[PDB]
């Protein structure tokens, strides 16, 4: 188990890590979070309570360093840090546990959630994504536009989510445009899978990622990449069956731990209505289809 | 954009676009088969797309060969216009090739948009305007090309004939539509106001009467008579 110590919290925040979330009250003896598992990216998240707009995290692997949490008031936010001090953090994180200051990361023995949202999601492919070398850890919040939306400002800021494009040279054969634009199955296996992503695990990670960028943040371009790489697969004739397996799973847990007051925003319902009946793999999503149908029938 | 009844001038600038409409694309004779079932027989079709500026038709014949052994042919019908079409602009020389292409029908805009990803400065549109080209297949020439035809073919035509060494392209469009509605409303009466009078006959490089500018006005005043009485009728109105 690892520990992610805060050197205070002087503004009021509700402060997220996963899918947890607690009240952390304006200079409140607030000292971190332990016990948090280790084998894991994890996300330490923040909403300050005087501007709900503007969710903001750290994306962070326990086993890439020691990290900690420090509030800049200039900056106005929390910011996360790497102590290249062992010494000095194995101290600090004993004290304040001795003191008994910091919340335990709160996992039920049973519960697999956590593991489902992240099976495939790697830090070393999320800093690909968000590129910022100096840091371990990735920075992500609300507004944060995709190089994708770039391209219909500043690039250091930007999610650099693979582009798919269903309308471009890239995913459409010369002379067999009626047949690639219908069928996506060469766009998806060969430009994407061995082309660019190489694996399913790497693509299904950024798939995962995008998906909790627009969970946690509500990041809109992340939306919109997740939907993106569910069409691409609905939509083409000739999955791999180890795939189709693996993606209802993860669609399943994506859709059973997304807050039911944001459906509306977070659901695309064309995308849903395709993949779930109308595509090639109306019939290889049972157990999202089953979750889909009994929690969100309306927007079917 | 979307073109519509506010943006219709646009239509007569000098910017190069095309009308592309493929209502006749695919056409089909219903009939039953010997054991009672009912089954289709394809009859040759045709693109229409046609330059409303200057009044060029670029007449794409579609030989029934061509669904030979295919299924879902409704939907190839819009891949095949894109083919068709996207070639027809790689024929043209690039000064002439169009700025812009207006689909009458929207479901259109994917398989052309996606036929003429090698042009990504030319705007693929769709209208609103509820333009009667289907008619123009009661245009005894165009459908005696079209019906004749023994294997894939262009054919050009100006659908105007001379009517732009008098009139403006804004009016001759207008009659053209003008035309094509009553056609479409009702071919039996329109044809007849076209034709009635054996002494006013059809250049044989045109497709209409060659009409005075005096018997034009008579001719459009009863095309409009008649697409009204066919709305009264109609709507019982």
């Amino acid at each position: 188990m690892n520990t992610v110590p805060f050197t205070s919290a002087p503004i009021e925040v509700t402060i997220g890590i996963d899918q947890y979330s607690f009240n952390v009250k304006e200079n409140q003896p607030f000292h971190g979070i332990k016990d948090i598992p280790i084998g894991h990216v994890h996300v330490i998240h923040f909403q300050h309570a005087d501007n709900s707009s503007m969710r903001y995290g750290y994306w962070f692997d326990c086993r890439m360093g020691n990290f900690y949490i420090q509030y800049d008031p200039k900056d106005g936010l929390y910011k996360m840090m790497e102590e290249r001090d062992g010494a000095k953090f194995e101290n600090i994180v004993h004290n304040f546990k001795e003191r008994q200051m910091m919340v335990s990361y709160p996992k039920i023995d049973e519960d697999d959630t956590w593991y489902n949202l992240t099976e495939f999601v790697q830090m070393d492919k999320i800093r690909k994504i968000v590129r910022k070398d100096e840091n371990q850890f990735s920075y992500v919040d609300s507004s944060m536009t995709t190089v994708q939306e770039n391209e219909l400002s500043d690039p250091a800021h930007s999610l650099n989510y693979t582009v798919i494009n269903f309308k471009s040279r890239e995913a459409i054969r010369p002379g067999h445009e009626m047949e690639d634009f219908l069928d996506k199955s060469y766009y998806l296996n060969t430009v994407m899978l061995q082309g660019i992503f190489k694996n399913s695990s790497n693509y299904f990670g950024e798939l995962q990622f995008a998906f909790l960028n627009a969970m946690f943040f509500g990041n809109y371009g992340s939306s919109l990449q997740w939907h993106a790489m569910i069409e691409l697969i609905c939509s083409s004739a000739t999955v791999p069956k180890h795939m189709l397996d693996k993606l209802d799973e993860i669609l399943y847990y994506q859709i059973k731990t997304l807050p039911e007051q944001y459906s509306d925003i977070l659901l695309n319902e064309r995308v849903w209505n395709i993949c779930l009946y109308s595509s090639f793999q109306k019939n290889s999503l049972h157990n999202t289809e089953k979750i889909m149908e009994n929690k969100y029938p309306e927007l079917l | 954009g979307a073109m519509n009844s506010s943006n219709y001038a646009e239509l007569f600038n000098n910017d190069i676009k095309l009308f592309v409409d493929d209502t006749n694309v695919y056409r089909v004779t219903v009939h039953k088969t010997f054991e009672g079932n009912v089954a289709t027989k394809a009859i040759n079709g045709c693109i229409f797309t046609l330059n409303p500026k200057t009044g060029h038709l670029f007449l794409k014949i579609i030989h029934t060969s061509v669904w030979a052994g295919q299924k879902r042919l409704s939907q190839l019908a819009k891949w095949k216009t894109a083919e068709e079409v996207s070639a027809l602009v790689r024929s043209l020389p690039k000064e002439e090739q169009p700025k812009q292409i207006i689909v009458t029908r929207k479901a259109m805009l994917d398989p052309l948009e996606v036929h003429m990803l090698d042009f990504p400065n030319i705007a693929i549109r769709p209208t609103e305007l509820r333009l009667p080209f289907s008619a123009a297949m009661s245009i005894d020439k165009l459908s005696d090309v079209v019906m004749k035809a023994t294997e894939p073919q262009m054919v050009l035509f100006n659908i105007y004939d001379d009517w732009l060494d008098r009139i403006s392209s804004y009016t001759a469009f207008s009659r053209l539509t003008l035309l094509l509605r009553a056609l479409k409303t009702n071919e039996e009466s329109a044809k007849m106001i076209l034709l009635s009078d054996p002494t006013i006959t059809i250049k044989s490089y045109h497709l209409w009467p060659s009409f005075t500018d005096e018997q034009w006005i008579t001719i459009e005043s009863q095309m409009r008579d008649l697409i009204l009485t066919e709305y009264g009728r109609k709507y019982n109105v």
